[PDB]
Order: structure tokens, then C-alpha cells, then sequence
């Protein structure tokens, strides 16, 4: 089954060996076509711009082998508990639904940080489709990631210069 | 007796509130509270880590 | 005070709730960058006024009221005018030799590497930046230049933020 | 038996005097006793946070 | 929704311009108490009103947006329903013995010296207060709670200003 | 020792009680303003005069006394003069291009964004100050800086206080 | 000084713009620059105070 | 004499490197150095501040 992977992997990848955003577009585009539970308007290409960006730890600008993998069995997992967290059928994750699929997903978020992610990734009833949902995923897992590497001592605060700031805040 | 302490430990845990944990020697500790007995507290950031009450000045919340 | 074709415009983009959503900013944005042939763009799309309105979003209401709109617009029209003066070779894209140009004259002196890492990010495979990109890494840029210097108050060049600070401060949208 | 902390404590409560608690490092907290029990004082200034007696020096009214 | 209905008051009582001044705060707020004839007041007078608008206004427009005074108008009517329960011998104002029942129930835990220098300078030669006082005293007593929390960052119970956030809290109010 | 007629002026002015009230000084400063058609005023009204008593009352009798209101009253006809000489237009208010002047002249060297708070709070809505608003204006920001002075014991532009001094030092009118 | 020291002080000192000035011992001083010289600083805030320039480590403007 | 410091910050501010200056009291500053004389160092990381090079210890770049 890491057979499969790495068959889908060099189809996907083409010439240059790595994924760029618009590669991962497509074949996302293509996956949620299958899935008519997933309600989304698609993944445009900001979004997985942002979502290469974040996965981008090498800095080549695209996915390798290892950056895809990880990207790509996140996004899996997500999935599943996207439909599994949709209790009614709506095709989308409700404000009622969200902390739900969070906590499944290994996310222990309070309700003033649950209603600012619906703000911002959620539509004016408060639902969130299944672009918007892995989008946000993605960024939450690399900032979770990102805090837990600056902060060696466990305080539960980080100390950044600008650099670093714009690094982890205009690369996503 | 004991009887102030776990109410508004639990209260911080359920609603799963950020509270600042200041040391005996003033060092500042951020988190949530994932669980507490009679002599230590579990506290969660990024990593799970166990703190004594005899070392804990202060609990602080953001209500 | 002849702000009052501001005030016009805004009331006619927010509609009945009175503020402007992240869909009423996407339409407007499209209608004025079609009068503009010689900005390149692929569209605003919803997801990246989303995240411009977030960063604008101030007092939390999920939406721009008329002084985050004023200031959000005001930059808009500023980055506009940099965009087509910094755009040397008519291409109707910021390439990677006219973006330093552009992003020191919006106010931004950084270094080649933070240059690269927004090229990286914002720019196509030829390092070439159309226009709703170079808007939405600005407002960005801004938003975040903003949030550190508000946080420096001893002006050391290093900020200290907790996980909740930190996810208010990077989770767009 | 003649315990004179409760009582004291209590008499800050009621007429909602300032105090200032100093504890073994020397920092000084201000606000006014919301509670207290066996270990802890509930402390009230603008936040309600928990001081752990065994971290306090002193108890300073300010009348 | 009882939320529209509240906006529909705003955006009527805000006019051309999308914010209520000191002006239009009077106005609504003279015209409310008269219909309150248990409410005693030699009326809400335009320095009073420039006051509330200035500890509101924390975006600093001069004037109040609709989340300013949601904020404000919504601590109005919570106030005016403690002013008449704990106006015990239905004078139409609160007397010094009234004051602390008030305020408490405000949520404001003051000892006596403080509620001595609050009638002092709020209530009359009788230490009696009216409803314009009363509002006008919780309206500064709330923003000056707020702005000494928003300073005591590690809750300590102190805080440390210089001269010019020193006059930002003492003038503008 | 003309100063003995000052006193005596004082003794008249307070009548039985020995010290002037909040009313006594809004009867005597509305006196004062009408013998000067130069000065430009809707009348001092209770609550800006209770405000300057407090600010002035450094004994906490809630009242003037003598020493108390000598500085008041010098201050006030000082501030009188300067109203008068920087108001260029002779408009009997002081514009906020008028303002910066006037207050140099009374001492106070403050930069441009405390001005322009000082005008929101103060002035109308076309930035103009009349009497009553500056001369309350002053008292204040006298006021101010003597409290800030005061608690400032090791001159470094920052001041320490718990919740009891800041409620003194805010809870004003 | 003959390059940037006397625009930069005298730029601070024209607009009245508060200014930290931080001592070589970590002390923060703040008000406006009244005037200075080749060795000294005149800081006022509520008094004026004398301020040697050796003793100085940073002038950090807001604006 | 001041040949091999000027070469060095000049380098520094023409390629914009990010700098740590650490002070004589061992704090941290970071910025870039925006300019300098003989005197001082003008650093630039939101605020332009004034930095008395007799206060300085290193000049750290990430070159
Ligand atoms: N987790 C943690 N505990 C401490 N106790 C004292 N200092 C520290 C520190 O830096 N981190
Ligand atoms: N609340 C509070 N408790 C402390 N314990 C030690 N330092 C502190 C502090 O700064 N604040
Ligand atoms: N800018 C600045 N200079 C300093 N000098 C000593 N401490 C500091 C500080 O915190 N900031
Ligand atoms: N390079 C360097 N210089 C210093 N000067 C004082 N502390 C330091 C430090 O940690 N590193
Ligand atoms: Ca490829
Ligand atoms: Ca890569
Ligand atoms: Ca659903
Ligand atoms: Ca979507
Ligand atoms: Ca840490
Ligand atoms: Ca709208
Ligand atoms: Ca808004
Ligand atoms: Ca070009
Ligand atoms: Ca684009
Ligand atoms: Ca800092
Ligand atoms: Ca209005
Ligand atoms: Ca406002
Ligand atoms: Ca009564
Ligand atoms: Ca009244
Ligand atoms: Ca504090
Ligand atoms: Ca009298
Ligand atoms: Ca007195
Ligand atoms: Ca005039
Ligand atoms: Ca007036
Ligand atoms: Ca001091």
C-alpha cells in the first residue's frame, strides 16, 4: 500500500518529481467529484497554494514524496470525519458539528477560538464545506506544529523576530 | 476545607479556559488544565507535562 | 467633507445588514479590476476576500464596517497605483525584479529571502505576480507588520504570544 | 481551635478591603479576598485568580 | 429577531453619517427618560454625552458605531432596571444607603472609601443621585475597570501608565 | 498683602459655610462670562463645575477652600487672557488651528495626537471650543499632570497603582 | 552626532514625540526630549531631568 | 581606527541582514541597520531607534 502511493505519487507529479499547487487542485478535484457527500465549490488554486506552503518544509516551492504523503494522509483521515461529524446530512460541517470533527481530529480548541474559525472559514449560516474544512485543517496543523517547535522549554509561549514572523505568517 | 480548589479547577477544565500558572520562582507557565489530584496539576500546551502544587504562587484564567 | 462619496459607495456595496461581507467585497473588487485590462488577474475568489476581510475585521463582527472598509479600500486604491508604476516591462504582472521596487514603495524594506519566500508563495512558475495576488499578499503583509508592532512595545525585534494569541494571529481564511 | 487566620480573613471579606498578598518571592498581588479555604484564597482585582497559601508571606490590608 | 429590530434604532438614530455622535445620544437618551416618569434627571446635557460617547469610542471616530453602542445602550437598560429596584423609597434617585445595593448588582465590589468619593462627586448636598449621574458615574466606572484590566496583564492587581496613556484614559472621558 | 482683599472676595463668596461650592462656582463663573461678550459659551453648567471642584478639592471636604480656589481662580484668569489673545478670528471660540497656540501659552507642550484628542472631546463638530469647554478643558489637564507629578517620585515617566488610586484619580464630575 | 544623532534628537524633540530612553542598567526613562548637547540630554516629564548621554543605550521613539 | 566597522555595518545595511545587537547589560536587540556614524547605530525593526555604539557589545548578522 506504499506501492500505490508512490505509483500515484510519480503519475501525479510529472517532469519535475514534486507536486505543485495546480497539481494538487486537479487530483483533489477529481477525488471530490467521486464524493457527492462532499458539498464544496471546489479547491481553488490560493487555497492549495496555502496548503503546499505549509507542507513546504524543504522550501523547493512544491510537494515531494514525503511532504505529499504526510499532506495526503491528513487529508484522508479528514475526510472520514468530515462525514462521520455531518449528523444532518447537510454535506457541510455546521457550528454545531465543528467541535466535534476538531476534537477528532486531536484539536482541544475553546469555544472564543471554535467562533473565530467559523468567522473566517464558514459561510453566513455558520457551515463550513469540505474545501473550507481540509483548508483549515491543514493551517491548524502546521501552526499547532510550528508553536510546539519554538517552544523547547513547554511554557506555552514562543518568542519570534520578524523574520521568523513573516516565515510562518505570509508562507501559508 | 479542600473545598474551593476543585470547583475552580473543574470550571477551567470544562470550559477548557487558557489559564497562566506563576511558580514559586516567578517562572510563567500557559495552558489548559487536562486533569489534577490532591498534589499535581497535568497541565496542556503542546506537550502534557505534571506540576506540582507546592511549586504553583498563583492560577490565573481569562474568565 | 466630500467623503460622502465614500460613504455612498459603502452604503450601496453593504446592502440591507449594513456592513460588507467577504462576497459583496469579491464582487466589487471583480466589477473595478474589469475596467482595468492592464491588471492580470485570474479573479479575487472568495476565499482570499475572506481572508482580507478577516485581517480588516477588527471589532469581530465577521464583517467590514464603514472605517474598516475606508481603510481596507484607501490601500487597495495605494497598491493599485504601485502596481501599474512598478509594472516596468507592461507585462500586467509584478515579476520578481519589479516586486522589491513595488513592496518598498507600499512601505515594506525587506530582505532578498523574505522576497523569495513571498515569490515562492504569491508568484507563478515564471515568478510572475498578477493583481489579486499582490493585493491580498499586501493586505497581509500589513496585517502582520501591524500585530508584530503592536506586540514589540520595547521595540526589541522579538514578540512573545501563547497558542491562543498565535491562533488568532495566523488562522486566515 | 483559636485558629485567627478565618477570622481575619472573613473580616477583609465582608468590608471589602483592599489587601495586598506578598508571596515568598517577594511579588506583590493587590485586590480585595473574594474566598479562601484550608489552602488557597480566591483573590479579585479584575480576574478572580487562586493564591496558594503555602506561596503567601504576608496578608497587608490597605485600611 | 429582537437584534434587527435594535439595529433598525441605530442605523434611524446614526443618520447620514453611519455613527451616533454626543448630539444624537442626548437627544434619544432626554427622549427615553420621558417616558420614564419614576426616573428623577434634570436631563442628559451635551458635556455628559460627549463623555459617554469618548469612553466608548475605542476605535476613536469621535462617535459611536453600532457595536459601541450596543455595548452602551444594552448597559443603559440593565442599569435603568437596577436604579428602580434599588431605589427603595421611590424618591426617583439613589441615596447614598442605595448606592452600594446598586452597584453591586452592577457588578461593582467597591468599599466604602471609594463609594464616599463617588457620591462626593456624582450626588447632591441630600448625597442623593439622579439617572443621568447614575448612568453617566457607571458608564466612567465600567470603562475605567475595563481600561485597568486591559493594563493589568499578569493580573496583579497594579498597573503601570505613562503621561500620554495617562491622558488618553483621564481627558478622553 | 493686597492679597487680604482676595481673601475677603473669597469670604463673600462662599458665604456661611466657609468654603464654595459646586453651584456657588457655576453662579459666579456664569456671572464673570456675561460681563465678557468676548467669550463665546452655552453657560458652565453643574457637572463641569462639580468636575472642578473635585479635581481642586485636595482635603476631600467635597467644597473650595480658600487656597484651593486662590489657585482655580488665578489659573481661570490667566487662561481668560490667553482664550482672548489666541482667538484670531474673533470668533469668541477657539478653533482647533487656534488650540496648539493657546495651550503653549498655558504651558503645556503636547504633541499633535493628544490635541487632536483633546478637540474630539472638547470641541463641536466643526472642531471649535467655546468657554465653559476650554477653561474646563485646562482645569483637567492641570489637574492631570499634578496627579501624574505626584505619584512620579523617581521621574521616569511612569507611574504604579492598584485599582483603589486609579478609581480616585478617574472618577471625575 | 555630525551625521545622525542631531536630526534624529532634534526631529523627536520639534514634534514633541514621547520617547523611552533605556539606561546602560536597563532602566526605561520616558517623556520628550526638551533639549541635549555633545554629552547630555534634557528629558522632561513631569520635572526636567539632566540624562548623560554615556549612560544611555537606546532612544526609541513611538512614531 | 573605525576601518574595518564601517566596511562591515555598510554590508550589513546594503544587503538589509537582519541583526542581533546585544547591549553591554546583555539584551537582545533585532532589526536592520537602516544607518550609522561614528557615534551610532540607527536600527530598524518597526520603530527606527537610536543605538549609542559605546552601549554595544556585538553586532550579530544572519549573513
Ligand atoms: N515547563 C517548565 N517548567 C519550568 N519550571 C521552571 N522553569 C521552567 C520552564 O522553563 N519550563
Ligand atoms: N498573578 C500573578 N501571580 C504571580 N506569581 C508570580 N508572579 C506573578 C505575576 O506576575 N502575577
Ligand atoms: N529598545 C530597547 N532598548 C533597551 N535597552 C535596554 N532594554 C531595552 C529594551 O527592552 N528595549
Ligand atoms: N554573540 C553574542 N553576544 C552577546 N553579548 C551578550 N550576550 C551575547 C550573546 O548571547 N551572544
Ligand atoms: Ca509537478
Ligand atoms: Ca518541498
Ligand atoms: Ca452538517
Ligand atoms: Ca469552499
Ligand atoms: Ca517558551
Ligand atoms: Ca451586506
Ligand atoms: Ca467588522
Ligand atoms: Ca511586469
Ligand atoms: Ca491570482
Ligand atoms: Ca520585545
Ligand atoms: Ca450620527
Ligand atoms: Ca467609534
Ligand atoms: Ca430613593
Ligand atoms: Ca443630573
Ligand atoms: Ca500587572
Ligand atoms: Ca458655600
Ligand atoms: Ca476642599
Ligand atoms: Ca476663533
Ligand atoms: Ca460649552
Ligand atoms: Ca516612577
Amino acid at each position: 500500500e506504499v506501492r500505490q502511493f508512490r505509483k500515484l505519487f510519480v503519475q501525479l507529479a510529472g517532469d519535475d518529481m514534486e507536486v505543485s499547487a495546480t497539481e494538487l487542485m486537479n487530483i483533489l478535484n477529481k477525488v471530490v467529484t467521486r464524493h457527492p457527500d462532499l458539498k464544496t465549490d471546489g479547491f481553488g488554486i490560493d487555497t492549495c497554494r496555502s496548503m503546499v506552503a505549509v507542507m513546504d518544509s524543504d522550501t523547493t516551492g512544491k510537494l515531494g514524496f514525503e511532504e505529499f504523503k504526510y499532506l495526503w494522509n491528513n487529508i484522508k483521515k479528514w475526510q472520514g470525519i468530515y462525514k462521520r461529524f455531518d449528523t444532518d446530512r447537510s454535506g457541510t460541517i455546521g457550528s454545531n458539528e465543528l467541535p466535534g470533527a476538531f476534537e477528532a481530529a486531536g484539536f482541544h480548541l475553546n469555544q472564543h477560538i471554535y467562533s473565530m474559525i467559523i468567522r473566517r472559514y464558514s459561510d453566513e449560516t455558520g457551515n463550513m464545506d469540505f474545501d473550507n474544512f481540509i483548508s483549515c485543517l491543514v493551517r491548524l496543523d502546521a501552526m499547532f506544529r510550528a508553536f510546539r517547535s519554538l517552544d523547547k522549554n513547554g511554557t506555552g509561549q514562543i518568542q519570534v523576530n520578524i523574520q521568523e514572523w513573516l516565515q510562518l505568517t505570509m508562507y501559508s | 476545607g479542600q473545598s474551593l480548589q476543585d470547583p475552580f479547577l473543574n470550571a477551567l477544565r470544562r470550559e477548557r479556559v487558557p489559564v497562566s500558572i506563576y511558580l514559586v520562582n516567578g517562572i510563567k507557565l500557559q495552558g489548559q488544565i487536562e486533569s489534577f489530584d490532591q498534589f499535581v496539576i497535568l497541565l496542556k500546551n503542546t506537550v502534557s507535562q505534571m506540576v506540582y502544587k507546592h511549586a504553583i504562587s498563583t492560577v490565573v484564567p481569562s474568565a
